[PDB]
């Protein structure tokens, strides 16, 4: 009844579907053969998988969600392991050609042999449906399959749908950290299309999850598992509300005409409370106030960019689990009595709360804890400005003497492109300004 | 093998509710070579799967006793 | 379905290439008759990578070597894992070299190249991606160099979108060797230099220093030399292999390491090495995997990179490892050493991670550094020529077979350029 | 009383010939000895048979089915084979010579002295049927016996009988992949007769059945079993609704009078919809809007000819299992309001819907998916130009410096025919393209 | 009931067509006494196309033997499966053929042929209904360019519609082994072009160079040469004799093949061929059986087809397969090589499938080619003839048995005028 059709494209965008389908698998009770075990006669209702699980007339929980890759190795490592008979076989399209970190590769030259197929695939989806509600992208802002196959993919698919919500998820390169030389040029090349012909844009950085992985989790060496683990989290208390039951439900198109205030101005940041382990958390006293000014500390934030020296301008806060709707305004109160948190004038009321009633589920092996209440605390605020500025710093110092064009010219991209991109996002920098004062 | 202790049968002949009375359908060739691809249509049994589970056929035998007679005509006096 | 065509050009390269062929059916689980005694499942998964497949689940090598002498085929068929080459690719001449790049590049080279672009050919495009051909050769030889930049220049000529990887055993000053080494290779580096897509410059000095005082074996004979090159080659190739959790292939290192096209030339390391007398002393942890790593006497050039700067690194890591442990040290080397690296290039180091490890050791790294620090080979090189070239050594066993001086004194220039290209990104400025 | 003789001539007829009769026996219980199995004493209510074969004085069955070729190997391994005991001895005619990819050599030779006996066995076949609703004649246009032999048979059947209706399966050639080599001079010679003389003139392409079989059924390796499955799969869900009794039954007058607006655009193209395998069927519905969206796709058209080139002028689709016709007007509404299909101007309501209970018969071994709903659709699109334009193309360029002719005018073939078939076409196109605009 | 009836002649006809019964004959699994210990009823079912029957279940060939001597004659019956043939038919003279073609056509000859004629009338009025001829001459004999045209003429003109299928083994510039040879040729194939239907010109040359390169054999004597035309000769008439899918008897390779009358000298190939040891190393499928096809080194004709284009391209293959995949490799080296092929006759690849693969190997094939290639072995017999010509040579023998020169002057005119016919639609466009 509400369809949340997901497309995961890159090898970011794989392993992340990975994980948010064991969460959603896990989440709903469907083992990874399809069926629903343990006598799921039980039960009068249960009508919540019919968000993001089809159902055949046999009855099998057939997904919503196209993996996209151009390199074979990860979607044959999906298609070969567990989840194997769970997911369609014209669901798992991949080409032989890759990408290569090369924004111009995946988007004119190699982009252009699958972009029919993923739209019929895309078209079959949606037709098996009875009123979609929202498309969730995930990709990675690296570049090669996630960023310039993803704009061509959202071009066309502005183009096919004509209003339909479009929502990233885009890892966003680190400050520091970072694993290739190119990341600049693909996200002012991806910024460009991805920033005035799609909806409303989650974005995290990755050595912002991994401080939080270091500190929060006591986990000192594991992998990008327990990172996709933390955004599926993030994704599920985001697009929980549509499936479940609960006081104040928070729809997937009221998200954003009640955060974004300008349509140039859809890239809010997620916080997910609390991330813990189970030691630290048999320690305290997990409470609504306690969570919330939780969210709200910059040490937390999966973003590196620090909101002190921004202006939040709004903020839909998510609730799962044992939460009441008074300790929620409780602690709106004793947050908005602090002065270091900071509100943009125009705003007097600058808080969206929703409350979902089932509490997060703790995937066998993970990290996190048993945790009965949670907040998605997605923020729309000018700190990201920083981030974009040491962005264009970056691009500006490598394009310099122009370092690593000669590839994007050799398969075919003017390099008055670059220029364009990076006017479009000094003049994007200059509307987060003049918004903020 | 019956088709309904294993499978849903609706007004299923005894034909198809046995796929046991089929007989012709093995022609087993001579040494294993020699197997042109025409000749595999007289390929295995239709048994308890490869069946249909529903025999929706017209039966015409009021209809064709009525057409070999005649239909109706005005024949009388009044 | 990304796949390679290798083909080794020289005794050199037959031996090499040879190892590499030795090391990576170990690594795949296929035994030296050419079938699977391979006991996972992920081995015989991208095997179609370097293998063909015939009657009977036989996996053969799709190596297409090729010399023109007759001895190099009886030393690489005679030893291990020989017989599982095709015998129909092993085209070769029953003349003589000569170290004579004229005679293997335009009067005895040019009658080969025919069948051996037919097979190559056959080879290639009996296939369905083709990403990759990997040339593997010594620079100061014979067909090495003549018949191996014939071959290239025919090839990139065939099919110009397509990886061109070159392995190339460039000649040392203190090794020598050989009297033409500095002709050969400064008239092979003019084709190397305008056709190859990514070329691997490997020092014999190098190889046996990093024997001496690295892996410390008293007699490293000649099998430890092309050993250590063959787990070079399947560091850096093993990203069309089995998959890991950030991997990276032969178009995915091009891209990000090449910042201008004539920039190619690579200095390549694989540093897990230890003695086996430190082997149980050493931990093997991520950051003194590293550091070895990064550390200049565990590298198969003799350059020093210490007198240079690095345009670009590469890291390619195998082992289930942790990904904020390589990155965090990725960008601590920068941050330490952020002198030798350029400071018009933020984040100069790409990072790729595959999980499963060579045979062996349960962690291991490749290195790739492409620095302004390789001139020093190539400055004495052109030194060593022009050395020679001015009262005209060794030129009639040159014109003789048919060259001018022309060709010479543009090889030299060509030479020339390309250094002074080197050290321009050496002595530079962000700004 | 229902009753269709089945004409098969060529290879390629009796290959199909093959593959049809098995999924008749198959299908009507009967083994292929011709022998109707235990009745349970009494035969009971049962005359679906009666459509393709005939109750003799002992209880076995005779097709209705006259198999020639010229050539006596193919029809030889017939009288040979599984179904040697099925047809009448004198049903098989065969040859002695070969007609050999030559329309001259199929007309005006060989291929009359048999005419007579073809003939014969034809009128035989109708006088001991009760009502003849149609003869159904499968062909091919390679060349020889398929093109100038049934050139000449629907010529004699046209003289003798008339008013019957000749419905035709022809397989076409396709724009590039080709056996013959004068199979575009052969192609345009039987258009000529084909035109006059038929009243349907259904057309199959070899490619788009590989492009298919590659495609929806994961083979990689497809033959001429899965292609003849495929159209006698087409030719029985068409001839489904005499034997078999439905809501909305559509006969053979029916889909001819609902189906050609003039008598000169009898040119249909089929559509099997669902062509699925049974590992991807796994994972669908299967419900009657998706397989009628799946069906007026360009990539599952039988034909290689995409009909967004052109408009449909009418549209007759055969549903064939457990279908609803609430469902069924529904997926027609939904094909209407989409854009990408052109109907015709004049041509509001261009659909005929047939329903039959019965569900598609599977055949063990088969690729085809094993489902309880399946559509034939016939479009009657003007797209079908752009075969006939390739057609003229090659024509003109092999008649330009007389190429192949000296076998056809030492065989027959006055040098003015080739024109006048050339002409006879030109004028049909423009004729179609007409009707188009 | 389609049958073909053997007319073999001379020396090299008669070894070759001995050689194509012993093969055949076990293909279809008969002994040398000529009882049938087969193994299925597909080899009784069209056993009729080459065999007549006799009392008590024997076979018989329809091969009528001619030569000149007793000689071969003598050597085959006395050799393995001689004992088959009937005693009545090896019709042979008590003269000399004197490798000339005066003598073979003019002389005792002509009184031979009478003979020959009255069996191949008794053995071709005791049938239903003759497919055709097939004769196998040498071309450059005297009674193989003598007997075999006389044959070939007055069957011609007895039976003028049935098809001719005369195979020949044409000259070669190196090995030559005849002096009048380029005369005979000259002579012979002026009869040959009015009067056959067919011609698959084989040369000893190519055969010799596919036994060198491809099928080792270290010494490859007559009898592989003569297994290689067998082999060919049975893949080229297979749809006749085993039944299956798509087929193409000879009748319709002749309407497929040739565009105009004078255009019927066709390029064969033969294309499983594997070396002993890399039969173990090969795979055996469509994509590579397609490649061997068309790969130059395995024709059985001297000409380099790169040195022409194809008009038209029959392809006979064998085995159960897939046949969209021969139908998409076809239409793969067309788009691959359109250069090499006609504009004005697209898709030009005639291609019959048959589901009984021969004895041996799993899956096979044979190539016809009517390329324009073979213009440049015409033009150099011509070449050879009026340098043997210009000076009367040799020619005082023709002459004085009785043959003026004016017949030369016509050999010479329609051999050029045959090669102007093969040039025009070489280089003629579509439009
Ligand atoms: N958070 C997170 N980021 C990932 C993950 N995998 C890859 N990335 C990011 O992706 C960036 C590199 O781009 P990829 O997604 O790997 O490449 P791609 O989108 O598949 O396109 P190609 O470069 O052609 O392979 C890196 O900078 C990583 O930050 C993951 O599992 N979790
Ligand atoms: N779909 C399909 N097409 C076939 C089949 N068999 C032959 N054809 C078609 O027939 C064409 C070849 O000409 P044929 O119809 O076979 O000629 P013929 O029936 O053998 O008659 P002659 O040429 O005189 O021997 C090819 O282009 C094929 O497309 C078949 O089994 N299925
Ligand atoms: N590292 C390494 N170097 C080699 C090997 N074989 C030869 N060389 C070097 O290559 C040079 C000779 O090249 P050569 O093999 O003769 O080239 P070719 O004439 O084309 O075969 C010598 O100076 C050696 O130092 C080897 O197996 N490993
Ligand atoms: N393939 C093949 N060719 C042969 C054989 N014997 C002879 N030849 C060729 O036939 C030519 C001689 O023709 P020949 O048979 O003597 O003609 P004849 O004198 O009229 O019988 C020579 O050039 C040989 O190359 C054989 O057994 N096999
Ligand atoms: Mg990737
Ligand atoms: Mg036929």
């Amino acid at each position: 009844m509400r369809e949340c059709i997901s497309i995961h494209v890159g090898q970011a965008g794989v392993q992340i579907g990975n994980a948010c389908w064991e969460l959603y698998c896990l989440e709903h009770g469907i083992q990874p053969d399809g069926q629903m075990p343990s006598d799921k006669t039980i039960g009068g209702g249960d009508d919540s998988f019919n968000t993001f699980f089809s159902e055949t007339g046999a009855g099998k929980h057939v997904p919503r969600a196209v993996f996209v890759d151009l390199e074979p190795t990860v979607v044959d490592e999906v298609r070969t392991g567990t989840y194997r008979q769970l997911f369609h076989p014209e669901q798992l399209i991949t080409g032989k050609e890759d990408a290569a970190n090369n924004y111009a590769r995946g988007h004119y030259t190699i982009g252009k042999e699958i972009v029919d197929l993923v739209l019929d695939r895309i078209r079959k989806l949606a037709d098996q449906c009875t009123g979609l509600q929202g498309f969730l992208i995930f990709h990675s802002f690296g570049g090669g399959t996630g960023s310039g196959f993803a704009s061509l993919l959202m071009e066309r698919l502005s183009v096919d749908y004509g209003k339909k919500s479009k929502l990233e998820f885009a890892i966003y390169p680190a400050p520091q950290i970072s694993t290739a030389v190119v990341e600049p040029y693909n996200t002012i090349l991806t910024t460009h299309t991805t920033l005035e012909h799609s909806d409303c844009a989650f974005m995290v950085d990755n050595e912002a999850i991994y401080d939080i992985c270091r500190r929060n989790l006591d986990i000192e060496r594991p992998t990008y598992t327990n990172l996709n683990r933390l955004i599926a989290q993030i994704v599920s208390s985001i697009t929980a509300s549509l499936r479940f039951d609960g006081a104040l439900n928070v729809d997937l198109t009221e998200f954003q005409t009640n955060l974004v205030p300008y349509p140039r101005i859809h890239f809010p940041l997620a916080t997910y409370a609390p991330v813990i382990s189970a030691e630290k958390a048999y320690h305290e006293q997990l409470s609504v106030a306690e969570i919330t000014n939780a969210c709200f500390e910059p040490a937390n934030q999966m973003v590196k960019c620090d909101p002190r020296h921004g202006k939040y301008m709004a903020c839909c806060m998510l609730y799962r689990g044992d939460v009441v709707p008074k300790d929620v305004n409780a602690a709106i109160a004793t947050i908005k009595t602090k002065r270091t948190i900071q509100f943009v004038d125009w705003c007097p009321t600058g808080f969206k709360v929703g409350i979902n009633y089932q509490p997060p589920t703790v995937v066998p092996g993970g990290d996190l804890a048993k945790v009965q209440r949670a907040v998605c605390m997605l923020s729309n605020t000018t700190a990201i400005a920083e981030a974009w500025a040491r962005l264009d710093h970056k691009f500006d110092l490598m394009y310099a003497k122009r370092a690593f064009v000669h590839w994007y010219v050799g398969e075919g991209m003017e390099e008055g492109e670059f220029s364009e991109a990076r006017e479009d996002l000094a003049a994007l920098e200059k509307d987060y300004e003049e918004v903020g004062v | 093998a019956k088709t309904s202790d294993h499978y849903r049968t609706q007004n299923l002949p005894h034909r198809f509710e046995n796929p046991d009375v089929f007989e012709g359908y093995n022609h087993k060739p001579q040494n294993p070579l020699y197997y042109t691809t025409n000749m595999g249509y007289g390929s295995i049994p239709p048994t308890v799967d490869t069946v249909p589970t529903c025999f929706h056929a017209k039966t015409n035998k009021f209809s064709e006793h009525l057409g070999k007679c005649g239909m109706y005509r005005n024949e009388g006096l009044n | 379905m990304r796949e390679i065509v290798h083909m080794q050009a020289g005794q050199c390269g037959n031996q090499i290439g040879a190892k590499f062929w030795e090391v990576i059916s170990d690594e795949h689980g296929i035994d030296p008759t050419g079938t699977y005694h391979g006991d996972s499942d992920l081995q015989l998964e991208r095997i179609n990578v370097y293998y063909n497949e015939a009657t009977g689940g036989k996996y053969v090598p799709r190596a297409v070597l090729v010399d023109l002498e007759p001895g190099t085929m009886d030393s690489v068929r005679s030893g291990p894992f020989g017989q599982i080459f095709r015998p129909d690719n092993f085209v070769f001449g029953q003349s003589g070299a000569g170290n004579n790049w004229a005679k293997g590049h335009y009067t005895e080279g040019a009658e080969l190249v025919d069948s051996v672009l037919d097979v190559v050919r056959k080879e290639a495009e009996s296939c369905d991606c083709l990403q990759g051909f990997q040339l593997t050769h010594s620079l100061g030889g014979g067909t090495g160099s003549g018949m191996g930049t014939l071959l290239i220049s025919k090839i990139r000529e065939e099919y110009p979108d397509r990886i061109m990887n070159t392995f190339s055993v460039v000649p040392s000053p203190k090794v020598s060797d050989t009297v033409v080494e500095p002709y050969n290779a400064t008239l092979s580096v003019h084709q190397l230099v305008e056709n190859t897509d990514e070329t691997y410059c490997i020092d014999n000095e190098a190889l046996y220093d990093i024997c001496f005082r690295t892996l410390k074996l008293t007699t490293p004979t000649y099998g430890d030399l092309n050993h250590l090159v063959s787990a070079t080659m399947s560091g850096v190739t093993t990203c069309l292999r089995f998959p890991g959790q950030l991997n990276a292939d032969l178009r995915k290192l091009a891209v990000n390491m090449v910042p201008f096209p004539r920039l190619h030339f690579f200095m390549p390391g694989f540093a897990p090495l230890t003695s086996r007398g430190s082997q149980q002393y050493r931990a093997l942890t991520v950051p003194e995997l590293t550091q070895q790593m990064f550390d200049a006497k565990n590298m198969m050039a003799a350059c020093d990179p210490r007198h240079g700067r690095y345009l670009t690194v590469a890291a390619i890591f195998r082992g289930r490892m942790s990904m904020k442990e390589v990155d965090e040290q990725m960008l601590n080397v920068q941050n330490k050493n952020s002198s030798y690296f350029v400071e018009w290039i933020p984040n100069n180091v790409k990072t790729a991670v595959c999980d499963i490890p060579p045979r062996g050791l349960k962690m291991s790294a490749t290195f790739i550094g492409n620095s302004t620090a390789i001139q020093e080979l190539f400055k004495r090189i052109s030194e060593q020529f022009t050395a020679m070239f001015r009262r005209k050594a060794f030129l009639h066993w040159y014109t003789g077979e048919g060259m001018d001086e022309m060709e010479f004194t543009e090889a030299e220039s060509n030479m020339n350029d390309l250094v002074s290209e080197y050290q321009q990104y050496q002595d530079a400025t962000a700004e």
